[PDB]
């Protein structure tokens, strides 16, 4: 089957700049079909036959290409661009799809919204406890968690988990969960979930005492 | 407006069967090819199969040939794929698709279902609430197959949520989702997050009370 290669693996630009991706093909196509995918949802038509556009899709958009060289142009980046875009061919049999571009929208650089919450009280009753944090809203995407019991560093047992970045504000989201039993939980007192980011010299910290 | 519908997603026994269905409205049904097409959970898309206008021409892909029967029923306006001796190339979220009236391009799609193909047992989701503009929780701890679905207030507090992607350890999916509301609404008013897992036939509403 036709392979098709798509270069880069991820685009970086700020609103009202421009970028190009680019689709190979491993043999010539004679028209290259693009979607736009966001988390949580289907691809959506978003180029069909080179440089047709979707409807609804915006002026600033543009495809190109023939042979084995296609291209999807946004000439004017937005926030509502953050989203991968595949690209598809159905010249030769079986219809093949690219792995996929994603857009990454740069925004000025935002600190994490950070929340701890103690173990429930319902799941201390089945004999476990998590304790949960959240680091909400931040841009870069890049940032360290980490957990610390009594004044002290606790690995092993956390999970952690991130977003995809937002349409709307371009920042980023991160859960981190340390999963202890009910009796290592109550061998102690202090809990705290502290963020490292480049928004701040200084860790970001949000905290619990089993006493309050 | 074109719309489909897919639904028959959930856990498939490796070497077992597992029926999708697509509902299709809005148009002809009878006019048009319909297409299967999947994404791995790598994020992957492939096309599975084809199916002519009037059913009697098909076409698949080579990891399904043998194995999944593309059928369609032009009075019910449903699409159909019967998938058999399921792989865990199998797990995926599958999409039906629509083409136009020609070139090659999948110009409707639904919603999607995911199917996952395991020998893991089923297991429901504990949901336990997470209490201290005020930021609340809830975690979804313990559960398969994928997926969950989680709202808050039934829909209505949708802004300032960020539900996390599962994260899979021991063959069970642990999820949290927080909702940030002004500090005059909470704990004033009810916040209540609803969780639903269908494989299954869970669903779970947890209140966030004060400590
Ligand atoms: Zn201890």
């Amino acid at each position: 089957q036709i392979v098709l290669s798509q270069s880069p693996a991820t685009l970086s630009a700020s609103p009202g700049e421009k970028v190009t991706m680019t689709c190979s093909a491993s043999s010539s196509v004679s028209l290259m079909h693009w979607y736009q995918q966001k988390p949580g949802s289907s691809p959506k038509p978003w180029i069909y036959a080179v440089s047709n556009l979707g409807s609804g899709v915006p002026a600033r958009f543009s495809g190109s290409g023939s042979g084995t060289s296609y291209s999807l142009t946004i000439s004017s980046v937005e926030a509502e661009d953050a989203a991968v875009f595949y690209c598809q061919q159905m010249s030769n049999f079986p219809p093949t799809f690219g792995g996929g571009t994603k857009l990454e929208i740069k925004r000025a650089d935002a600190a994490p919204t950070v929340s701890i919450f103690p173990p429930s009280s319902e799941q201390l009753t089945s004999g476990g406890a998590s304790v949960v944090c959240f680091l909400n809203n931040f841009y870069p995407k890049d940032i360290n968690v980490k957990w610390k019991i009594d004044g002290s560093e606790r690995q092993n047992g956390v999970l952690n988990s991130w977003t995809d970045q937002d349409s709307k504000d371009s920042t980023y989201s991160m859960s981190s969960t340390l999963t202890l039993t009910k009796d290592e939980y109550e061998k102690h007192n202090s809990y705290t979930c502290e963020a490292t980011h480049k928004t701040s010299t200084s860790p970001i910290v949000k905290s619990f005492n089993r006493n309050e | 407006e074109v719309h489909l519908v897919e639904s028959g997603g959930g856990l498939g026994k490796p070497g077992g069967s597992l029926k999708l269905s697509c509902a299709a409205s809005g148009f002809t049904f009878s006019d048009y090819y319909m297409y299967w097409v999947r994404q791995t959970p790598e994020k992957r898309l492939e096309w599975v199969a084809t199916i002519s206008d009037g059913g009697r021409n098909t076409y698949y892909s080579d990891s399904v040939k043998g194995r999944f029967t593309i059928s369609r029923d032009n009075a019910k306006n449903n699409l159909y794929v019967q998938m058999s001796s399921l792989k865990s190339e199998d797990t995926a979220m599958y999409y039906c698709a629509r083409g136009d009236s020609g070139y090659g391009d999948f110009a409707y799609w639904g919603q999607g279902t995911l199917v996952t193909v395991s020998a893991a047992k089923t297991t429901p989701p504990s949901v336990y609430p997470l209490a201290p503009m005020v930021t609340l929780g809830c975690l979804v701890k313990g559960y398969f197959p994928e997926p969950v679905t989680v709202t808050w207030n039934s829909g209505s507090l949708s802004s300032g949520v960020h539900t996390f992607p599962a994260v899979l350890q021991s063959d069970l999916y642990t999820l949290s989702s927080s909702v940030t509301v002004p500090s005059s609404t909470w704990p004033s008013e009810t916040v209540t997050c609803n969780v639903a897992h269908p494989a299954s036939s869970t669903k779970v509403d947890k209140k966030i009370v004060p400590r």
